[PDB]
């Protein structure tokens, strides 16, 4: 009985490290998210939940800039074209 | 009963909120992860597109710029 006293003990450190390593992974993704940084109460469903609707959010935002962009550079070179067109008349 | 009931919902919500966020970072899409490889890697993930979208706005202010002043050229 008393190796199972070890054990326990032993595993129930283990157990600890690993929790106290997983929640500094759910606060460091937790601080990533605006909406949630800092809150130390924030439930792991909710960090979990919020990141991957965050992640959808980027996303879109970069499809909105990329396409933006694209309008501009075809603009440049649309102007590009224009100036070589009258300067060369 | 109900309390079990509760506690079971509970852990398969995470899971599945697990699986989602996995199914959305790149670098995870189709791999075998952790929960804090799950974690670290949408971590990294989300401060990466972060900044990257800093790039991309700083790329469309330049283009403006440079529009703007060949428009005025094609004016003159
Ligand atoms: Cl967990």
């Amino acid at each position: 009985h008393h190796e199972e006293n070890v054990k326990r003990r032993t595993h129930n450190v283990l157990e600890r490290q690993r929790r106290n390593e997983l929640k500094r992974s759910f606060f460091a993704l937790r601080d990533q998210i605006p909406e949630l940084e800092n809150n130390e109460k924030a439930p792991k469903v909710v960090i979990l939940k919020k990141a991957t609707a965050y992640i959808l959010s980027v996303q879109a935002e970069e499809q909105k800039l990329i396409s933006e962009e694209d309008l501009l550079r075809k603009r440049r070179e649309q102007l590009k074209h224009k100036l070589e067109q009258l300067r060369n008349s | 009963a109900h309390h079990n009931a509760l506690e079971r919902k509970r852990r398969d919500h995470i899971k599945d909120s697990f699986h989602s966020l996995r199914d959305s970072v790149p670098s995870l899409q189709g791999e075998k992860a952790s929960r804090a490889q799950i974690l670290d890697k949408a971590t990294e993930y989300i401060q990466y597109m972060r900044r990257k979208n800093h790039t991309h706005q700083q790329d469309i202010d330049d283009l403006k710029r440079q529009n703007a002043l060949l428009e005025q050229q094609v004016r003159a």
